């Protein structure tokens, strides 16, 4: 029962920044890698970067380096200990950043690029 | 169906028994719940108490130390006696029939229900004012027109307390009538001014007489209106 | 020392207790509150305290372990063997005529129950009763149904679980408040299915006591709470169901029977004197569906 | 009890939310109470209405706990201006002795109506009774807020005038009296008396002379 | 609850914290102090506290065990 829950949509202006979440549940958070994909109309789906909750190791895409930042915040309470919150921050926004931002996960934690699970989407309008 | 009508002194002195009664119409008294409600100016509705079809007592604890709601089934009449009244007890008293509803949310055997009460039919209301000042009758002074369409009425000067009822030709003339809200003068007496719009053809001559009634004074005066 | 009140209603069962509790810092206190069923608290002289304090320590159950009975298979080591018994009218003792061997037993579900055996294995053909010596009244008689009587149980209250940090990593899970209605936990059985099943049990009971004697059913005669009531687990909380409505029939020759159940969080289980367990409250509405397949009776000087 | 304001437009929809939300299963009553008048039972059981209430008055039932009790008035009229009460009965709270708070629905955008001033001279019986009284009757104006000014010949009076607070009529308009008590000699020693009623935009004058 | 200051210098890294600490007798306290690198403490609102307190318990390493990597040899059992 893998389920990814994101935050609500935001309307931003050029120069500001954004912060969106992605609470996962139903699987070991630190074992599977998470991604961030933006989808703009009339463009290719752009991969922003992946983040491994094991230590927070992250890898940003080149067209976004310096403007993108991905963190995590896994709960430290062993009763519901199977959930983390991947945060995405994009600074110095432009009108080209207007799209719907998703967080994805592979079908299994061995191969990351078979995005079987997707979030409902976080639309952003700059 | 069922309709009600209250009737009270209209004026009770401070620290005294506020007697009252209410006669229902077209219905039996011993098979419905009955609720008393008072509504003061500036304050919201206040639930006095209620009596059952088994004649059971249950008053608002905000007033229970003074209320006693009785009932006599020989007629369709049930009473209400608040005592030790103060200035805050001035309100319109409505006579409404409560009906019992049983809201079940769980098991009826475990007692998982609660009883709610709703009033469906209401009375017209009886104004009760408390003041050490005695009663006072009015004094009607006619208002004549001065010539298509014209207007005439009756000036009901200094009286106390509220209210008064105005009829025209004992009840025949009822179109175009416009009884106005009274005015509490600084002397402590209300002044009401009735007026009726009338075609200029009937000015000479269709007899017009205003009927003025003020119950707290046992008065029933009339007067003509003519140029 | 607990400062408890009644939870607002009108019977005042589950309480609303507050207490000065430790924090993550050894020099800071906190005034937190929680709900406790009255079966878990006792007064001093209003002031209360947990029931187990003057008896034993208490360990809160880990809310990540499962209270669910899993089919467990018992196997004999190499060089040994397990002997089955495929006799479909085999009472407990004696020589089983049809015997087979197995490396492992079947899926044993370790369902902790009382009075009424739950989720057990049915019997083929007819319902047999056991007991080692049926004429010895001090021997628990084990009756094993052949058809399953459906029993439904529920705790209708919508509960909440509040995590209370009481130290470095010590998080006690309390009952926050009750969302929505406050009702009564209970169980249901089909009176028709229970009437015919109580008929099936009184059938085989005549083969040991006589074809003319009267057979009477009554509730428990006393003892602890764990024995006088149907005690078990439903969604993760321990009921204690008054079975007086199930055992009330004297036999000679749409429906729904509802049992009033209580709930406890401070239990010792088994019957050991030394340690009690706090079961953290189950969030949401509780309801479980089980079959009662057995029964543990106890007879009481002539021919009745 | 204090009053909660509300402002909806004529012909739109209203959402009178209850001020005392329920804790368990609820049985809410809704009452339409016009000031100084008999209240009207709109909804007695959470969703049920009596005989004689339009469909445009709907109450929210509690099928799943969580949905708060609200009163929905679709297609509001000018006559829907009154007070609304939420009589909240639930399983957790005890006996609902008091009614709700007070939601005074005020409908905006009603037709603007000009007043109708009618000034009467003193009566001959009271002039014979050694007292005078001018009665400046105003009615059929909207919005109900008028300013009354009395002039003796041409000078303001101010002394001895009582004025009605604009009460509401049956046709959803407003009316108010205006009394000026004069001495029988002061009424005869002057040439004319006028009643300037300045409603909303501009004023309307009615004059009366002792002839 | 830790009462910390900077260790006298001029960057203020490692702190100088004092606290009311328990003793050998359960009814006596003591006001002892210690140095903590800032990576081990966080403020409240100066007052500090150990970083792990709102997360987990803490066990002090035995100062008689060795942190030194020793050549470990992995061997397969007989038959492997
Ligand atoms: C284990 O065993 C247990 C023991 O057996 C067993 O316990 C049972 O639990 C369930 C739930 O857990 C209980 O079910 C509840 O039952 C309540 C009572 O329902 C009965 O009564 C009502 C009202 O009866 C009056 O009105 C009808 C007409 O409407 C008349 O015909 C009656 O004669 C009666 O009028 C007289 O009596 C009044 C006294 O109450 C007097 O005041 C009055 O003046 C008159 O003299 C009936 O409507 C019910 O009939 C329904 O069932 C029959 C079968 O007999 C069917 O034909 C048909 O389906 C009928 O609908 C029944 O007789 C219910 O109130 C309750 O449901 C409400 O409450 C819950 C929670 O509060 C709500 O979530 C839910 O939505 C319901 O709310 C509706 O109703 C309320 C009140 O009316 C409204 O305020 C609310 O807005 C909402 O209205 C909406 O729905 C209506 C339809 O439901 C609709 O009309 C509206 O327009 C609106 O859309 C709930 O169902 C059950 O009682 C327990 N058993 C016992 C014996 O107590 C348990 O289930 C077992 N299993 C387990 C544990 O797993
Ligand atoms: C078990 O027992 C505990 C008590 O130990 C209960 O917990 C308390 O529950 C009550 C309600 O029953 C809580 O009281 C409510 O607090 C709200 C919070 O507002 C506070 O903070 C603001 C600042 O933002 C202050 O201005 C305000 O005065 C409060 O101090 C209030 O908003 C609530 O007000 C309500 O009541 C008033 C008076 O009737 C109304 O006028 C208001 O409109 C409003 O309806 C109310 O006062 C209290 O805070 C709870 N305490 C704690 C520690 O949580 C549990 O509920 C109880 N559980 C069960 C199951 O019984
Ligand atoms: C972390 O923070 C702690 C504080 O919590 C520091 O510990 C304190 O350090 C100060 C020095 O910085 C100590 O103060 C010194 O105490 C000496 C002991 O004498 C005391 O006892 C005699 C009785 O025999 C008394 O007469 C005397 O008044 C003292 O009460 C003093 O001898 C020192 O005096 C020096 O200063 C004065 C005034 O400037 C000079 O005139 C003197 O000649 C002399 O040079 C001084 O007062 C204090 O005692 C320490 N406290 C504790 C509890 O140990 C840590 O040093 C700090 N650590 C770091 C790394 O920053
Ligand atoms: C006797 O045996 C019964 C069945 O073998 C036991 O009933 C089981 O009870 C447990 C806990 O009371 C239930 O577990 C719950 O699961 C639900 C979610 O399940 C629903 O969703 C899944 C999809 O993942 C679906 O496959 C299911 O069919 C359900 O639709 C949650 O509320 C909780 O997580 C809870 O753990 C079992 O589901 C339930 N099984 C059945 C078949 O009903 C009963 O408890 C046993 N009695 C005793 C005394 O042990
Ligand atoms: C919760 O409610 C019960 C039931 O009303 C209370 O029980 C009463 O306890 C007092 C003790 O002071 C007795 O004198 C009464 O006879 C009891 N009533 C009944 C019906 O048994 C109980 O005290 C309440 N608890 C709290 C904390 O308020
Ligand atoms: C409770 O009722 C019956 C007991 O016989 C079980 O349901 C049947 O189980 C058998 C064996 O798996 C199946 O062959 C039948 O098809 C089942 N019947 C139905 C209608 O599904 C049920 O599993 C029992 N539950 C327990 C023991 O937990
Ligand atoms: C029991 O109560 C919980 C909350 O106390 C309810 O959970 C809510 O469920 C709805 C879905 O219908 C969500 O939108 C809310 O966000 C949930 N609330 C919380 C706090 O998580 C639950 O629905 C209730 N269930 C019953 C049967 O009453
Ligand atoms: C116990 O609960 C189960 C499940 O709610 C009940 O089985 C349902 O019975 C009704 C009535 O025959 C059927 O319409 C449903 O389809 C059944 N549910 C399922 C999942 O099959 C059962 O009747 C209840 N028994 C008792 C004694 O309460
Ligand atoms: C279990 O339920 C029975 C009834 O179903 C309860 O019997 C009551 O017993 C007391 C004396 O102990 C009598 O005064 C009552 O009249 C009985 N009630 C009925 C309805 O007969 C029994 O008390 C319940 N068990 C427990 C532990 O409360
Ligand atoms: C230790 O030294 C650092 C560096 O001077 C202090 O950091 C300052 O903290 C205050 C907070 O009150 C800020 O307003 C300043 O801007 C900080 N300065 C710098 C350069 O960052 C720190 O407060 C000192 N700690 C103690 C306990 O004295
Ligand atoms: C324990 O407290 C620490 C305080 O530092 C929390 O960590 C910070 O949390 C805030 C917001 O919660 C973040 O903005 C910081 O980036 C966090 N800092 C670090 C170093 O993690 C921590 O989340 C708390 N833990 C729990 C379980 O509540
Ligand atoms: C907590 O301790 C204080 C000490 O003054 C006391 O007054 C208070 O009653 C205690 N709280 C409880 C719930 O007993
Ligand atoms: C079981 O059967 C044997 C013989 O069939 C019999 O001797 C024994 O008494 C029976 N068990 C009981 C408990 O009666
Ligand atoms: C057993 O039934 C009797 C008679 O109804 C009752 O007095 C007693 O309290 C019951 N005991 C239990 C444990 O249910
Ligand atoms: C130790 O406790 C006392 C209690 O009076 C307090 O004044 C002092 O500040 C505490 N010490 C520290 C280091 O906080």
């Amino acid at each position: 029962q893998v389920q990814l829950v994101q935050s609500g949509g935001q309307m931003k202006k050029p120069g500001e920044s954004m912060r969106i979440s992605c609470r996962a549940s139903g699987y070991e958070f630190i074992d599977c890698t998470l991604n961030w994909i933006r989808l703009a109309p009339g463009k290719r789906p752009e991969w922003m970067g992946w983040l491994k909750p094991r230590g927070g190791a992250v890898n940003y895409a080149r067209p976004l380096q310096g403007r993108v930042t991905m963190t995590r915040q896994l709960s430290q309470d062993p009763d519901d200990p199977d959930w983390g919150t991947a945060f995405l921050e994009l600074r110095s926004l432009t009108v080209d950043d207007t799209a719907v931002y998703f967080c994805t996960r592979g079908k299994n934690c061995d191969y990351n690029w078979d995005f079987e699970h997707w979030g409902r989407g976080t639309p952003v309008i700059v | 169906q069922v309709q009600l009508q209250e009737s009270g002194p209209g004026l009770v002195k401070p620290s005294e028994t506020l007697s009252l009664t209410c006669t229902v119409s077209g219905g039996s008294i011993s098979n419905y719940y009955w609720s008393w409600i008072r509504q003061s100016p500036g304050k919201g509705l206040e639930w006095i108490g209620y009596i059952s079809d088994s004649e059971s007592t249950n008053y608002n604890p905000s007033l229970k130390s003074r209320v006693i709601i009785s009932v006599d089934t020989s007629k369709n009449q049930l009473s209400l006696k608040l005592n030790s009244v103060t200035a805050a007890d001035s309100a319109i008293y409505y006579c409404a029939r409560a009906q019992q509803g049983k809201r079940i949310y769980g098991m009826v055997s475990f007692g998982e229900f609660f009883y709610y009460y709703y009033m469906d039919v209401w009375g017209k209301g009886t104004t009760v004012t408390v003041s050490s000042a005695s009663t006072k009758g009015p004094s009607v002074f006619p208002l004549a027109p001065s010539s298509g369409t014209a207007a005439l009425g009756c000036l009901v000067k200094d009286y106390f307390p509220e209210p008064v009822t105005v009829s025209w030709n004992s009840g025949a003339l009822t179109s175009g009538v416009h009884t106005f809200p009274a005015v509490l003068q600084s002397s402590g007496l209300y002044s009401l001014s009735s007026v009726v719009t009338v075609p200029s053809s009937s000015l000479g001559t269709q007899t017009y007489i205003c009927n003025v009634n003020h119950k707290p004074s046992n008065t029933k005066v009339d007067k003509k209106v003519e140029p | 020392t607990l400062q408890c009140t009644n939870v607002t209603n009108a019977r005042g069962e589950l309480k609303n207790c507050s207490f000065n509790m430790t924090t993550e810092l050894r020099d800071k206190k906190q005034k937190v509150y929680s709900l406790f069923y009255r079966l878990d608290v006792v007064q001093i002289n209003k002031e209360y305290r947990l029931i187990n304090c003057n008896t034993s320590a208490i360990t809160q159950a880990c809310p990540k372990v499962s209270f669910e009975p899993i089919p467990i298979h018992y196997c004999a080591p190499a060089g040994f063997a397990i002997l089955k018994c495929k006799d479909k009218k085999f009472n407990g003792t004696g020589p089983c005529p049809s015997v087979s061997t197995v490396q492992c037993t079947h899926g044993i579900k370790p369902v902790v129950s009382t009075q009424l055996l739950l989720n057990g294995s049915l019997a083929e053909e007819e319902v047999m009763i056991r007991s080692e010596n049926i004429t010895n009244n001090a021997k628990n008689i084990l009756v094993q149904f052949n058809t399953p009587v459906q029993i439904n149980c529920t705790r209708p209250n919508n509960n909440t679980r509040k995590s209370i940090r009481i130290g470095p990593g010590q998080a006690f899970y309390a009952t926050g408040d009750i969302i929505g209605d406050i009702r009564q936990a209970h169980c249901n059985v089909s009176k028709a299915t229970w009437n015919e099943t109580l008929g099936k049990v009184v059938k085989q009971l005549r083969k040991h006591f006589g074809n003319n004697t009267i057979i009477r059913f009554a509730n428990s005669s006393g003892g602890d709470l764990e024995v006088t009531t149907h005690s078990f687990n439903c969604g993760g909380e321990f009921f204690y169901c008054n079975t007086s409505g199930l055992f009330n029939s004297t036999w000679i020759s749409n429906d729904s029977i509802t049992l009033p159940c209580r709930i406890k969080q401070i239990i010792n289980m088994w019957q050991r004197i030394g340690q009690a367990m706090y079961a953290p409250p189950i969030q949401g509405v509780i309801r479980c569906v089980s079959n009662i397949t057995g029964l543990i009776l106890t007879r009481d000087n002539s021919t009745t | 009890s204090y009053v909660r304001p509300l402002s909806v437009a004529l012909g739109e929809t209203a959402s009178i939310s209850c001020g005392r939300q329920a804790l368990g299963s609820r049985a809410v009553q809704w009452y339409q109470h016009r000031p100084g008048q008999a209240p009207i039972l709109l909804i007695y059981n959470n969703q049920d209405r009596p005989s004689g209430i339009p469909e445009r008055f709907s109450g929210t039932p509690d099928i799943n706990f969580g949905t708060r009790a609200t009163l929905t008035i679709s297609g509001v009229e000018a006559g829907d201006e009154a007070d609304y009460y939420c009589h909240m009965w639930d399983s957790r709270s005890g006996f609902s002795w008091s009614f709700g708070g007070a939601t005074r629905l005020t409908v905006l955008g009603q037709p603007k109506a000009a007043p109708s001033v009618t000034l009467f001279p003193p009566s001959s019986e009271e002039l014979q009774a050694n007292k005078a009284t001018l009665v400046c009757l105003i009615s059929d104006f909207y919005p109900g807020a008028v300013t009354v000014a009395w002039k003796a010949d041409s000078s303001p009076v101010k002394a001895g005038v009582e004025t009605t607070t604009p009460s509401k009529q049956s046709n959803n308009k407003y009316a108010a009296s205006s009394y000026l008590s004069l001495t029988p000699m002061q009424w005869k020693m002057h040439k004319s008396y006028s009643c300037q009623v300045t409603h909303e935009g501009s004023t309307v004058e009615k004059t009366v002379a002792p002839t």
